[PDB]
């Protein structure tokens, strides 16, 4: 009925309805870095 | 206010930035700058110190921090050859502009053509002379006007030499006069003008 991954967490499943097998990919997430000279030189940023 | 360089004349179709500078006699938001065509009433581009006004295309963009500020003008046009002015509150009673930056930007790279002329009946008869010499088809305007008869009179506080005129012929061009006494005319046997540029 399930997939399984290294946390005990679903790593696919099975739709109860239709019976096909889905993959659970989690949503993307990453870090926020600024890129910055120094205040002292510039006010202006980069995002990374 | 500073603004610099005194002249832009870079090439059309490039990007080019004017800058606007001051002490801390001014305020951050309140920078603005203008645009005038020769005779004409001022044209406000940008405020804000980044917004532009309405009607005005999204190719030009103002930004800084402190007392450091500039225009980017991108994607340059003929229409944007004009002096450029940047402006900013002096903190509460009191409306400063910036030095109106000539974005005199490339054209063409020519030396003068040029013409001399002597004094005439008419002018003469009338008890004066004013010898004339004349420069045209140049770019930049590079130009420097030496006054001989045939050594010098250059000296002569009666010497002038106007400020130049742009053309349809994409160059520069100006006039030096050399007002004098008819007295002169019969003083001096011969009359000359000489001519430096591009350096
Ligand atoms: C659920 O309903 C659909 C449509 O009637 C059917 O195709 C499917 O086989 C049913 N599944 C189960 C588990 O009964
Ligand atoms: C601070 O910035 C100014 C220019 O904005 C620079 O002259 C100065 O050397 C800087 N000092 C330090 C310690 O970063």
């Amino acid at each position: 009925q399930f997939g399984r991954d290294i946390a005990d967490t679903t790593d696919a499943v099975r739709d109860p309805q239709t019976l096909e097998i889905l993959d659970i990919t989690p949503c993307s997430f990453g870090g926020v870095s600024v890129i910055t000279p120094g205040t002292n030189t510039s006010n202006q940023v980069a995002v990374l | 206010l500073t603004q610099s360089p005194g002249t832009l004349s870079l090439s059309p179709g490039e990007r080019a930035t004017l800058s606007c500078r001051a002490s801390q006699s001014v305020s951050s938001s309140y920078l603005a700058w203008y645009q005038q065509k020769p005779g004409q009433a001022p044209r406000l581009l940008i405020y804000g110190a980044s917004s532009r006004a309405t009607g005005i295309p999204d190719r030009f963009s103002g930004s800084g921090s402190g007392t450091d500020f500039t225009l980017t003008i991108s994607r340059l046009e003929p229409e944007d050859f004009a002096v450029y002015y940047c402006q900013q509150y002096g903190s509460s009673p009191t409306w400063t502009f910036g030095q109106g930056t000539k974005v005199e930007i490339k054209r063409t790279v020519a030396a003068p053509s040029v013409f001399i002329f002597p004094p005439s009946d008419e002018q003469l008869k009338s008890g004066t002379a004013s010898v004339v010499c004349l420069l045209n088809n140049f770019y930049p305007r590079e130009a420097k006007v030496q006054w001989k008869v045939d050594n010098a009179l250059q000296s002569g506080n009666s010497q002038e030499s106007v400020t130049e005129q742009d053309s349809k012929d994409s160059t520069y061009s100006l006039s030096s006069t050399l007002t004098l006494s008819k007295a002169d005319y019969e003083k001096h046997k011969v009359y000359a003008c000489e001519v430096t540029h591009q350096g």
